[PDB]
């Protein structure tokens, strides 16, 4: 469960991301594809090279989904219900892969927001991304 | 584990700039804070009640320094990690019974600390090279379970 | 999330366990200690040998907790809140260990209830135990 | 992986009684049903819409038979699983890119199927011996990632 301090920490850290939201999402995806090449197979219709407009566009989508989760942090299953159906049913994304993207998002935030990435905020962000991941994997049937 | 020359270059170049007195403690402290069940193995370290207490704890910084030394040692023997980590594998597996998933977690926390310290210098390809390294170290430390 | 069919399947399978509830819990613990020896370290004040009264007694406690979860399957976080605090805060149980006990409980059920352990019921039981595990690991702070 | 003689005895004795035409299909079918994301790798197998469809699917039974053969082959070479599974490691890792966590899952499903078929004969010590085996096989199949 996310504590009051966790929600405060996540909202504050995500507030600092700003207009870089989509850019950071694209960078996390890139980090994931290079570090964990098994994840590339979900994106055959994507060119996954550096500077790919497709990865850029998709990063924005990811970031917008996370922003929705932050904005509705007390109601995340409802907010993310459609995306949960997509990832589990249609796409059949292996649950292990959410841990990989979550790690790459943390690394991206650490690399761009040094002042915000305190140990306490790191913990809060990890819990938040784990909560998002739990919702997105909740619909395998 | 096999790194390309470009990856070896990326890894060794960054590691030379690492503050070896601090980075280890920062990674171990963050492990204890972010994954609090790991505190079970460090009850003799004293005050771990708050994040500030953990990061300022002299024993955490001291022990973190030893961890980092082991990673440094691994970076020098990427082609023989199993032999390099044999004694540490017996310690963490046979004596301590640490679940090996936690070796992976500490490795990933180290990667976060390197990103924090190096910023844009910690590029996605540099990260990918360091992920190969910490995976190799975790697998070698877990050998006594295999 | 647990579907209507999942809840039906779990209730029916657990109904067949009956007075063997505590016995099967003890057997799952034994299977866990032998198969995954890292888990033994949580129980130093226990004699973990075969026929141990302590493992028998603890198996009953485990089974009673699972029975509570089955009986309150739509309200599990509330029902298991006290046990979540215990395992995460006080005991600091590694989350990986819940997957190990869950597997040993499935093996125990498979070995004792061959008619009930259909592929569909296996799936439902796995989802149920994963849901219980999610609640019991929800309180790390 | 190292089994005691008692464990080797337990494992080999039970394996002799295994129905090699069916158990493999039962384990693969249950993998597809219990962990539905694994169906991503088997779209050419046809009808996987229901548990009944999966378990009765001729391609699932056929492929499961090949899986089980590989486990049997591993049981004959417990002291050299890496060499035994080299070609299969290249297939599942380099060509298929299956996450190795799924090797562990299939192993555990096999253990459930053995429990189902053998009942009280699948004692906790026999299980513990089979857990060592399926861990060894999973680690060997994942070697190309290491
Ligand atoms: C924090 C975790 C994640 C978030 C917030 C997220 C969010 C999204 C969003 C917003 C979309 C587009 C939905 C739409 O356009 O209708 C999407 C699509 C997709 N996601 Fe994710 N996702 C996450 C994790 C993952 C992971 C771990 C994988 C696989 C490794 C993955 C694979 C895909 C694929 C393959 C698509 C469809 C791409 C396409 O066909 O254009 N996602 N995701
Ligand atoms: C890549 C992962 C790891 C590395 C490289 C590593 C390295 C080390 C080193 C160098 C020592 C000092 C040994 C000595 O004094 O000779 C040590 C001790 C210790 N480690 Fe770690 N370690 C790792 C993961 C872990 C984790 C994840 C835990 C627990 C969650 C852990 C628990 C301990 C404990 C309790 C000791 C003290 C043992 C004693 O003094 O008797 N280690 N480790
Ligand atoms: C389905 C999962 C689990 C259930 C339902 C469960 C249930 C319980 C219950 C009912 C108790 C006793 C509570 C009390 O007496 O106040 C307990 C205690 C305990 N549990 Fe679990 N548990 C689960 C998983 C685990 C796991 C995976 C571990 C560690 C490997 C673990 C370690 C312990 C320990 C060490 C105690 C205290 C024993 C003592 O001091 O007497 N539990 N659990
Ligand atoms: C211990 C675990 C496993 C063993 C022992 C195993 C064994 C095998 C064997 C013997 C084959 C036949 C290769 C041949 O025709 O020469 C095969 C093929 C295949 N395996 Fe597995 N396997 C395992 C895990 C998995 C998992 C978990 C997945 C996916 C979730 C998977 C996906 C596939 C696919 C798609 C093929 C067909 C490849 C082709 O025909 O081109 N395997 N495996």
């Amino acid at each position: 469960v996310l504590s009051p301090a966790d929600k405060t920490n996540v909202k504050a850290a995500w507030g600092k991301v700003g207009a870089h939201a989509g850019e950071y999402g694209a960078e996390a995806l890139e980090r994931m594809f290079l570090s964990f090449p098994t994840t590339k197979t979900y994106f055959p219709h994507f060119d996954l090279s550096h500077g790919s407009a497709q990865v850029k566009g998709h990063g924005k989508k990811v970031a917008d989904a996370l922003t929705n989760a932050v904005a509705h942090v007390d109601d995340m299953p409802n907010a993310l219900s459609a995306l949960s159906d997509l990832h589990a049913h249609k796409l059949r994304v292996d649950p292990v892969n959410f841990k990989l993207l979550s790690h790459c998002l943390l690394v991206t935030l650490a690399a761009h927001l040094p002042a915000e990435f305190t140990p306490a905020v790191h913990a809060s962000l990890d819990k938040f991304l784990a909560s998002v991941s739990t919702v997105l994997t909740s619909k395998y049937r | 584990v096999h790194l390309t020359p470009k990856e070896k270059s990326a890894v060794t170049a960054l590691w030379g700039k690492v503050n070896v007195d601090e980075v280890g403690g920062e990674a171990l402290g963050r492990l204890l804070v972010v994954y609090p069940w790991t505190q079970r193995f460090f009850e003799s370290f004293g005050d771990l009640s708050t994040p500030d207490a953990v990061m300022g704890n002299p024993k955490v910084k001291a022990h973190g320094k030893k961890v980092l030394g082991a990673f440094s040692d691994g970076l020098a023997h990427l082609d023989n990690l199993k032999g390099t980590f044999a004694t540490l594998s017996e310690l963490h597996c046979d004596k301590l019974h640490v679940d090996p998933e936690n070796f992976r977690l500490l490795g990933n926390v180290l990667v976060c600390v390197l990103a924090h310290h190096f910023g844009k210098e910690f590029t996605p390809p540099v990260q990918a090279a360091y992920q190969k390294v910490v995976a190799g170290v975790a697998n070698a430390l877990a050998h006594k379970y295999h």
